């Protein structure tokens, strides 16, 4: 929220030569100057024979904002033979990717085309500079003799870029092995010692490098972004990279160790075509030493308000964890083709709050389609998803669209102002800009009125003019203020005084200053920094009580700063700014006295009840618990009443009741401050004597690490009196209750069978299931309903097996969907198959049983038997012949005997069911 | 008396309107009392300042345009209508909500274009095959659908640049197939062919010319095609009242948007026309690949239906990128499918299957809810669309539309409209926020007691301190015998907070963080309740503590969403036809149904149950579909007769029931297996004996 | 059989010799 905005540092290129498609900072060390580097991929050059060559330039900062060519090559194209060149520079894009460490500067050219030397060809593999002071060496990882796109021989490497802690270079190439994509990387001491000018294809020693994989990987773009960072154990920086083609065009983001480059991490992208891996950044944000991963979908399709697809784009937030994992939310864009993830860009510590910040651009949005920049604090709960700052470009498009934001760069102090900088550049308007940080203020001010309980008998100013006394009283105001970084020493405030505000709008005001006899004052200030609350003091008095009525209102002293930003020069007024969340006010109350007996002071006698009229809450679901609150002052007037519900962490405000007439609506407001979490109701200003009030406070729970067995809730008064001033502490508790609505369900698939069946012949020795019968099948249900769960249950089947010594649901085999392992008493399928009405169940046949025992269940959760038979046909001709019918009856029952909720009133969960399958002849 | 309208109606005419649509303000310039100027309609029996200076506007919803829904689209002399009304007018006052309703109907023999978008590169050699005598393939198939029928035809390779492009010895710029020891074609981005005409036999002959040619990486990048066949409407001839098919064949994956960046291409697509007099993508080479987003957008605008005409080895592929572009479909091509000569019939009979409403131009501060009655009085709140229809049938929806507050702007004019249609429903939308007298009779520094009157007709108000119907309300504390009842009764004390009364006319008006209003300042602006920590769920406004809901947000708290799409199943049932939706998740009614859309219930009885219905009312004339008259809609399986024959065991579906003539009928279907389910039936059932 | 690399077709086919890698001969004359 700091970044000046009113007079950044404009830098310009020339035209069409796409100046700013690339950033960074170069802060050498030989030098106490810091510069910009910006990568111009289409200018010309002096290169003879090379049309749009493209250039990195250095541009001077302090003044003069001039910018001049870095020259890396200055050479044409080689030769193979007499008129057979070898290379081909013209349009090969050098400036695409521009990269620091401390003296190197790494360029490269991602459009850099080479005739092999085995066929005349003009493969893009593509080349890189590395710069150090003097010394230019030429780095093509990938121009070698695997080529013809089979192997290196597109890709297009030093496309991303990047450097690590310990001088290694990582390059991403996204058309190795028919644009698989690739990653390889270098030692930075290795690609200087062994550059030869005279060999085109360099072994390096130490190089780390992706192979290439099956055919099923083609065409993924490994390499497109990159970016550096550890994630498992040590100091050396692992490898980042996004890969927005792979997994069908989902997206996947690779991650490999920075020792021997393996597979580490992978994240997949959540939506088709959406370009999940555009680009990648690599940082801690929040502040626990262990980096995180971003990922931008820039064109991320999500579910506008009316439901409808539209493109927004949307940026991941993977937080790293000690233990391997990452919690991962999600931020989507806000301006439709906006492109919101298309460049992230870490500043570091923007705010110098202690938790590291990060920039996401939509080079496509704002007005005009000019480019916006939106930047998001870092907190310890991870990144705050409301940003606190809008960069709006300023520039609009000749023939292009002015990209502002595609490229980006911070966590540089290039003005070593304290707080780090960003440049963004848009290489629509051949442009890039440099915003500069501010040094954000933290002020903490007071406000202090002498007595505040005010007697218009006291009379003891004569001061008014033409001496007569007056009932008068002091209003002392503090400011103190402090700030990081470099920032004048004495800081200048105006500070304005109020008096009685709270009528100002037309009513009479109460209360004058002595001297001045207005109600407002004002007075320059100043006071140097850190934590000498340096105090003024006025005298206002209350003005003659025949003047006016209404003493029941209290006397609001309002108190606000200023902070004239005309201060802080030294480079163009880099003015500072106050902390965003910080009050540029402060209010304090007053009050006449008035019924408040013989003590001349009001002693209030403050009782608080409540009451449970919903005696019991499950503990699953989410339960509409309301409290019933009395809060009386049975003594004398309470000033600035106030209920205090303190609520555990299980607990969320719903609001007052408002649907009961015999219940009070009350203003209650939920307040989390000092390590602690209440809802605020006021209940009078000031509370009257004798006054009772009935209201309703709704909440909702979740239990917080289950066997807690009781939620406390604590309530007390209390009011800005000096004596008696609050009530009594009453405790109320819920008691937490186990309530599982478990049910058990079944049916028959098939649930009849007509007999004869067609096509069936008695076998002697049946083999396949054709000759036994048909097949029915049962299915059994757990369906666990309830809010609370439960640990372990049993569920006990009976089957008719036999009848008369003859099978009738032969159980060819079952299976269990769930968390449930199940034993028959029986063996299953001995003989090695392969693939009125009278009822028969347990009572009048022979049964096998199947006993199952469950796991946990949750709120949703169930557990499922499947029973596949065969009808055995032989049973039901002999003696069963024509007009007897059977019903083929079976059952399950369960018992649930444990829940997770120890120490709690626990019921026993029973029930049974029964699945006919009904067999019937169709003739008679 | 003691009313709603009663307590903020009395500041002024404007004020008045804008509390509730029930107020009415009387402003008689003859008549005054002392009693609210703004009560009610009716509360002003007594006190009438009837025949004129009454302001009680209402509502309307005003048909302007409905033509008679067209019975055939066929030369009918005239403006083949599918939608009625055509145009109907809207007058708003604050907070009003006033309803209409709207008739769609898919009319037969509606014409048919057809604009086929051909993959020609080398991978294409072995897929010409679907594109020999297209034109006889095509008319064979939609002359049963329909009567004038149009065909055209473009091609498409990839950018003709590089990394996708031979640039490898000249030889290969115009044979990129030099290396193969063949010969083949210069690639090229995207080269219309054959606009749409009438002439099969022209067509046939122009396919047959074409061959393929040569490019480098699998993906192609059609999607440049399909932006330019959609856009570029006077080159590609398409016609106005005819439905718009654009087929896509391809034999792999495609490029997709950001895809240019490694051919040094970084600016994006505009969906504009580019297509000349070369008949070729001319910015093919400096524009990137359109995204999904905007293929959808200009596919929209146009009324194109994208039809995916892809072989087996990719329609995995196109089928997941059709559930990006809503109302897309894809069809295997491969001569052995049974349905390759078919192909697009059945894609036109997909794509009118359904009927969905869009709304384009819809001002900010209105909204929409919808009803829909699908089948034979069957209303179906919350839908926008109707599900299985066939070609023919005829939908209603029931609209209503909401303003919050009043805007004060002039007239707009948003649309409604089937999507893939030309037809449409253009609502013009007046908002009537201010009376009759506005600059007609009002004070300036007279007409009130003290030459501080102004700011309304009716009543005087004065300047920034002191109003009043007589011109002051002396800041002095006039002692009582001054109320004017600034309370409710009089023993509650005075405006009910906040506010110190004086000159009977309470003076609360203490701006804390939020404005105040109110006769008696009972309103409080920032009071409504919280769902989690943001007042009305942050998709509502706040007015006198009740929440007022954002366009498509519902409930005292305004946390109930309006959206169906969640409720959504795969099969493109709602709660997959066994649950309701309630703010956009199901909830499952039918027994033993569970999960996001009731899509698994292990407990449902088998499909036999619920095929047999359409066994009986398809081919015996009887049972609960045939009664309700729904047997026609929801049975679109087809059902054949067999020969007694029950052949193979390929997943082999068996059913078995007993009608009521006690007589054991038996069938199989056949599930979605190289189709739409069809089911066998047995003829001749077994009776018993005679 | 392998799936084909780049925007080619499987190759020609008149015997199981014109293929290889244990693909087949297609009657269009492709590998498939
Ligand atoms: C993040 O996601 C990444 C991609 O989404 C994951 O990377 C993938 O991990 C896979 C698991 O290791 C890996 O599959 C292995 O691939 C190698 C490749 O070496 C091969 O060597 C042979 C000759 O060069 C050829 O293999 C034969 O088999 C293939 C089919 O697999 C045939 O089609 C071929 O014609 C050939 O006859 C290949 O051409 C290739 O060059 C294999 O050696 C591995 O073999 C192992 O698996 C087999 C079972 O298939 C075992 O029996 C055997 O003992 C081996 O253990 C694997 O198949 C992918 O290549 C790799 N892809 C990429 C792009 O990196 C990554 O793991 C994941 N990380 C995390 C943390 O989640
Ligand atoms: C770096 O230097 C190179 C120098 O070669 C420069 O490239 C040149 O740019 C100009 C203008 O952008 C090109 O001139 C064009 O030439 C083509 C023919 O090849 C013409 O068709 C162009 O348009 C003409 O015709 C139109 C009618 O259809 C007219 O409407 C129009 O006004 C023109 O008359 C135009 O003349 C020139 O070809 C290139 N040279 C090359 C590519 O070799 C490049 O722009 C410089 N880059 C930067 C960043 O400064
Ligand atoms: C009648 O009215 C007059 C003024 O209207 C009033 O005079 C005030 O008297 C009080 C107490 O008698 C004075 O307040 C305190 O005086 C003592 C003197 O020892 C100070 O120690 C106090 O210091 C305060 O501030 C410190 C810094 O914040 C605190 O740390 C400390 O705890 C104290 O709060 C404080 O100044 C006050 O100064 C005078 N005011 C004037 C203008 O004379 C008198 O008391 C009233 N009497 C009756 C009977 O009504
Ligand atoms: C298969 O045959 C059995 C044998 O009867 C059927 O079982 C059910 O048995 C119960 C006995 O409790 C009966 O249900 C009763 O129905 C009467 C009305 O007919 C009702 O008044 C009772 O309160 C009770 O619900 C009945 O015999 C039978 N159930 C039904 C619904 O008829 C079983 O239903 C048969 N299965 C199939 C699929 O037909
Ligand atoms: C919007 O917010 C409100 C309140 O925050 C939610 O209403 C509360 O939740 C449900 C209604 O959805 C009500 O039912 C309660 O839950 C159990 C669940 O089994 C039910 O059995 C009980 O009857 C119990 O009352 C609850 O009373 C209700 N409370 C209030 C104060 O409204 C609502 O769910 C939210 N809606 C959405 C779409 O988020
Ligand atoms: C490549 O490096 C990784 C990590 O450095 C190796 O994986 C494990 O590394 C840890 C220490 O970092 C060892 O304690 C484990 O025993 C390693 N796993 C093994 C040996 O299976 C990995 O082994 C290295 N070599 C590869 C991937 O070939
Ligand atoms: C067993 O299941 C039955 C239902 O299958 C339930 O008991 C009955 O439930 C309904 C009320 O919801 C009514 O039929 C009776 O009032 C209940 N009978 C009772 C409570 O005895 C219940 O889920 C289980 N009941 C028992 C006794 O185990
Ligand atoms: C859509 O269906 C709803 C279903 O209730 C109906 O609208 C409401 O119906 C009941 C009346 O008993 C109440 O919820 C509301 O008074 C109705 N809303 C209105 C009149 O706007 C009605 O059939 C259809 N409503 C709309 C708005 O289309
Ligand atoms: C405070 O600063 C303002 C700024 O110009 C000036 O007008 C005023 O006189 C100053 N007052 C004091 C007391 O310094
Ligand atoms: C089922 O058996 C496995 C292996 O014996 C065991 O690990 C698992 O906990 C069992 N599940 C239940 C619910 O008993
Ligand atoms: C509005 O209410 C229902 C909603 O569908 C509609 O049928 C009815 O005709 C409308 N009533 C009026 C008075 O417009
Ligand atoms: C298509 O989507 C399904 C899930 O919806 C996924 O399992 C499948 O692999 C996808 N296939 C392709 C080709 O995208
Ligand atoms: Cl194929
Ligand atoms: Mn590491
Ligand atoms: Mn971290
Ligand atoms: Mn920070
Ligand atoms: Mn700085
Ligand atoms: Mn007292
Ligand atoms: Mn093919
Ligand atoms: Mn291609
Ligand atoms: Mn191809």
């Amino acid at each position: 929220f700091n970044l000046d905005v009113d007079s950044p540092a404009e830098y310009s290129g020339p035209e069409g030569s796409y100046f700013g498609f690339a950033v960074d900072f170069f802060v050498p060390s030989a030098s106490s100057r810091m510069f910009l580097l910006v990568g111009a991929p289409k200018a010309n050059t002096t290169q003879p024979g090379i049309v749009e060559g493209g250039q990195v330039l250095k541009c001077d900062w302090s003044s003069t904002r001039r910018c001049q060519p870095i020259e890396f090559d200055a050479t044409g194209n080689r030769d193979y033979a007499k008129d057979d060149p070898l290379e081909f520079k013209s349009h090969q894009w050098f400036g695409a990717s521009v990269r620091s460490k401390q003296d190197k500067i790494l360029a490269c050219a991602p459009l850099y085309h080479w005739r092999t030397e085995m066929k005349q060809e003009r493969e893009p593999v593509g080349t890189c500079f590395l710069q150090d002071g003097t010394k230019t060496v030429e780095y093509a990882p990938c121009r070698s003799q695997d080529i013809d796109a089979d192997g290196q021989g597109f890709c297009q490497g030093g496309f991303s870029i990047d450097f690590t802690k310990a001088d290694r270079v990582l390059l991403g190439g996204p058309g190795s092995f028919y644009w698989q994509g690739q990653l390889i990387s270098d030692q930075v001491a290795e690609i200087v010692s062994k550059y030869d000018p005279n060999v085109y294809s360099i072994k390096y020693n130490n190089q780390l490098a992706t192979r290439t994989a099956q055919a099923i990987f083609d065409d993924s773009y490994l390499g497109y972004s990159v970016a550096v960072g550890d994630f498992n154990g040590d100091g050396i920086d692992d490898f980042v990279s996004g890969v927005p083609r792979a997994a069908r065009t989902l997206g996947m983001v690779y991650i490999y160790d920075g020792k021997n480059m393996s597979s580490l991490y992978n994240f997949t992208g959540e939506q088709m075509a959406a370009y999940f891996g555009f680009s990648v950044a690599a940082t801690d944000i929040n502040g626990d030493d262990y980096a995180d991963v971003f990922i931008g979908a820039p064109l991320f399709m999500d579910r506008g308000s009316d439901g409808k697809l539209q493109e927004v784009g949307q940026v991941s937030v993977s937080l790293q964890r000690a233990s391997g994992d990452f919690q991962t939310t999600k931020l989507n864009g806000f301006e439709v083709f906006a492109r919101f993830g298309s460049a992230i860009a870490p500043l570091g510590d923007l705010d110098q709050d202690g938790f590291n910040d990060i920039a996401i651009a939509a080079p496509y949005g704002g007005e005009d389609k000019k480019g916006i920049v939106y930047i998001f604090n870092g907190r310890s709960t991870g990144l705050n998803a409301v940003p606190s700052q809008i960069l709006e470009g300023q520039w609009a498009a000749r023939s292009m669209p002015p990209s502002f934001g595609y490229s980006m760069k911070g966590a540089t102090d290039i003005d070593k102002n304290g707080y780090p900088d960003l440049i963004v550049g848009a290489f629509g308007v051949d442009r890039a800009i440099l915003y500069r940080a501010r040094p954000v203020i933290t002020v903490n001010a007071g406000l202090e009125v002498y007595p505040s309980i005010l007697n218009q008998d006291n009379k003891t100013c004569s001061l008014p003019g033409t001496a007569l006394k007056v009932s008068c009283f002091n209003v002392r105001f503090c400011l103190k203020a402090d700030g990081k970084g470099v920032l004048p020493r004495k800081l200048n405030f105006q500070v304005e005084l109020l008096l009685d505000k709270l009528k100002q709008k037309g009513a009479i005001r109460r209360a004058l200053f002595l001297y001045s006899r207005s109600p407002s004052h004002s007075k320059n200030m100043t006071i140097s920094r850190g934590g000498l609350m340096q105090c003024e003091e006025l005298i206002a008095y209350l003005r003659d009580e025949s003047e006016f009525r209404d003493k029941l209102t209290p006397i609001t002293i309002f108190m606000e700063y200023r902070l004239d930003y005309r201060t802080a020069a030294d480079t163009t007024g880099l003015q500072p700014i106050l902390n965003q969340f910080t009050p540029a006010n402060i209010s304090r109350q007053a009050h006449i006295l008035l019924d408040c007996g013989e003590d001349n002071v009001c002693k209030p006698k403050l009782e608080v009840s409540v009451d449970s009229d919903q005696k019991k809450i499950y503990i699953g679901d989410d339960n509409p618990l309301t409290l019933i609150v009395k809060a009386q002052n049975q003594g004398e007037g309470a000033y600035e009443a106030e209920l205090i519900v303190s609520i555990p962490l299980q607990a969320d405000f719903i609001g007052v009741v408002r649907n009961n007439e015999a219940l009070a609506r009350l203003s209650c407001a939920f307040k989390t401050e000092n390590q602690t979490r209440q809802v605020v109701c006021d209940l009078g200003n000031p509370m009257k004597a004798g006054t009772q009030l009935l209201a309703g406070l709704r909440f909702s729970v979740h239990q917080q690490s289950e066997m807690d067995t009781s939620v406390k809730f604590d309530l007390q008064i209390q009011s800005s009196n000096l004596f008696d001033k609050v009530s009594p502490v009453v405790s109320h508790k819920v008691d937490l209750a186990v309530l599982a609505a478990v049910e058990i369900r079944g049916v028959s698939s098939p649930d009849h069978v007509f007999l004869p069946i067609p096509n069936w012949e008695h076998k002697e020795n049946p083999e396949t299931e054709e000759d036994v019968g048909p097949v029915v099948q049962h299915i059994y249900e757990l369906r666990n309903n309830g809010p609370s769960s439960f640990s372990k249950a049993m569920l006990h089947l009976q089957w008719p097996y036999k009848y008369n010594n003859n099978t009738l649901l032969y159980i060819l085999h079952y299976d269990i969907d769930g968390p449930m392992n199940c034993t028959s008493d029986m063996e299953i399928n001995p003989l090695r198959i392969k693939i009125d009405i009278h009822t028969l169940g347990c009572g009048v046949a022979q049964c096998l049983k199947i006993v199952c025992q469950v796991g946990r269940l949750d709120r949703g959760k169930s557990a499922i038997l499947y029973v596949k038979s065969l009808l055995w046909t032989e049973t039901f001709m002999n003696k069963e012949n024509q007009n007897h019918s059977y019903s083929l009856k079976s059952s399950a029952s369960f018992n649930v005997i444990e829940f997770p909720y120890k120490n709690l009133p626990i019921e026993d969960i029973t029930n049974s069911t029964l699945v006919t399958t009904n067999v019937t002849w169709g003739i008679q | 008396g003691p009313n709603i309208c009663t307590t903020r109606g009395v500041s002024s005419c404007q004020q008045c309107l804008a509390v509730s649509p029930m107020c009415a303000w009387c402003s008689d310039e003859a008549l005054p009392l002392g009693s609210p100027r703004c009560d009610l309609k009716e509360n002003l029996l007594k006190d009438n300042c009837a025949p004129e200076s009454i302001e009680f506007p209402v509502s309307e919803a005003r048909v302007l345009e409905d033509r008679p829904l067209s019975d055939k689209g066929s030369g009918d002399s005239s403006q083949v209508t599918q939608v009625s009304p055509q145009r109907i007018a809207l007058r708003l006052r604050p907070d009003d909500s006033k309803n209409f309703s709207i008739q769609v109907r898919q009319v037969e023999d509606y014409p048919v274009d057809i604009y086929y978008l051909m993959d020609l590169s080398y991978s294409m050699k072995d897929d010409l095959w679907s594109i020999q005598n297209l034109g006889t393939k095509l008319a064979t198939q939609m002359r049963k659908l329909t009567s004038n029928l149009r065909i055209g035809f473009g091609a498409f390779v990839d950018k003709p640049v590089s990394p996708y492009m031979y640039i490898s010895p000249p030889e290969a710029l115009e044979n990129p197939c030099y290396d193969m020891k063949t010969t083949c074609l210069p690639m090229f981005g995207y080269k219309h062919v054959l606009t749409l005409t009438d002439q099969v036999t022209r067509f046939n002959e122009e396919v047959k010319k074409q061959s393929v040619s040569r490019n480098r990486d699998a993906p192609e990048g059609g999607f440049d095609a399909i932006m330019q066949a959609t856009v570029c409407d006077e080159k590609i001839g398409w016609r106005n009242d005819a439905s718009h098919l654009l087929v896509f064949t391809t034999d792999a994956k495609t490029h997709i948007a950001l895809d240019g960046r490694l051919a040094g291409i970084v600016q994006p697509n505009d969906g504009q026309c580019h297509v000349g007099s070369d008949n070729h993508y001319s910015a093919s080479t400096t524009m990137d690949y359109p995204s999904l987003g905007l293929m959808t957008e200009k596919l929209s605008q146009k009324n194109i239906n994208l039809i995916f005409a892809v072989t087996e080895n990719v329609v995995n592929l196109y089928q997941n990128y059709s559930e990006l572009i809503p109302g897309t479909t894809v069809g295997v091509l491969s001569m052995d499918s049974s349905n390759v000569l078919q192909l697009i019939v059945d894609a036109y009979g997909k794509i009118r299957s359904k009927v969905e409403l869009e709304v384009r131009d819809l001002p900010e501060e209105l909204s929409l809810s919808f009803n829909a009655t699908c089948l034979n009085n069957e209303v179906i709140p919350g839908l926008k669309s109707c599900m299985g229809l066939k070609i023919g049938d005829t939908v209603s929806f029931s609209i209503e539309a909401k303003v919050r507050g009043c805007p004060q702007e002039k007239e707009k004019s948003f649309t409604i409209k089937p999507v893939g249609f030309k037809d449409s429903l253009i609502v013009q939308v007046t908002f009537d926020c201010d009376c009759a007298c506005q600059a007609q009779a009002e004070p300036n520094s007279h007409r009130c007691n003290n030459g501080n009157g102004t700011f309304e007709c009716g009543v005087c108000r004065c300047g920034p301190g002191w109003l009043g119907s007589q011109c002051e309300c002396s800041e002095e504390d006039y002692r009582p015998s001054q109320q004017d009842e600034c309370s409710p009764r009089e023993g509650q004390p005075v405006c009910s907070q906040r506010g110190e009364c004086l000159c009977g006319q309470c003076v609360c008006h203490s701006s804390d963080f939020g404005k105040i209003t109110g006769k008696y300042c009972e309103c409080d602006d920032f009071s409504c309740v919280r769902y989690k920590g943001e007042m009305c769920s942050g998709h509502g406004q706040c007015s006198c503590g009740d929440c007022l809901c954002d366009s498509d947000w519902t409930g005292y708290y305004c946390n109930c969403t309006t959206r169906t799409d969640t409720c959504m199943s795969s099969n493109g049932l709602l709660c997959s036809g066994r649950g309701k939706c309630e703010c956009g998740s199901c909830v499952c009614i039918q027994p033993g149904s569970y999960g996001d859309t009731c899509e698994k219930c292990p407990t449902c009885p088998d499909a036999c149950t619920f095929k047999k219905e359409c066994v009986e009312c398809k081919k015996f004339d009887r049972g609960a579909l045939h009664d309700e008259n729904t047997c026609n809609r929801y049975c679109r399986d087809e059902i054949e007769s067999v020969k007694e024959l029950k052949d193979t065991g390929k997943d082999a579906v068996n059913c078995t029931y007993k009608n009521e003539d006690d007589c054991v009928v038996r069938f199989q279907y056949y599930e979605d297996s190289s189709g739409k389910s069809i089911l066998y039936v047995v003829e001749e059932p077994e009776c018993p004996k005679g | 059989c392998p799936r084909p690399r780049g925007d080619n077709p499987p190759l020609t086919c008149k015997q199981d010799s014109d293929c290889l890698a244990g693909c087949v001969c297609g009657p269009n004359g492709f590998c498939g």
